[PDB]
């Protein structure tokens, strides 16, 4: 004549905050370049467009 | 203290002990206390850590 409860529960990891598989949706999206440009007598000048 | 107890046999008598000076973490493996334990943390030493190998 006893009685044992024992409940249990499902909580998150410890090391969930240092690998987990982040879940995304993708759209379209802005398109990037970067470009080396010289003419005649100058050097080489970069910029990103 | 003391209490001795009026009947004659030691087997047919149960027997506890009400320690609180100090606290234990919450096992798996050991009987719950009697109403609210209350919920003071202990800090885990040893983290996860993303370093290099």
């Amino acid at each position: 004549e006893n009685t044992q409860m024992s409940e249990a529960y499902v909580e998150r990891s410890e090391e969930c905050s240092i690998d987990h598989a982040k879940a995304y949706k993708v759209h379209t999206g802005t398109v990037q370049a970067m470009v080396n440009i010289t003419y005649g007598s100058v050097s080489w000048r970069s910029a990103d467009v | 203290s003391d209490h001795t107890t009026t009947c004659t046999d030691v087997k047919q008598c149960r027997a506890y002990l009400i320690d609180n000076k100090k606290w234990v973490y919450n096992s798996g493996r050991l009987p719950r206390g009697e109403g609210d334990t209350f919920k003071g943390k202990l800090h885990v030493p040893f983290v996860p850590v993303k370093a290099k190998c």
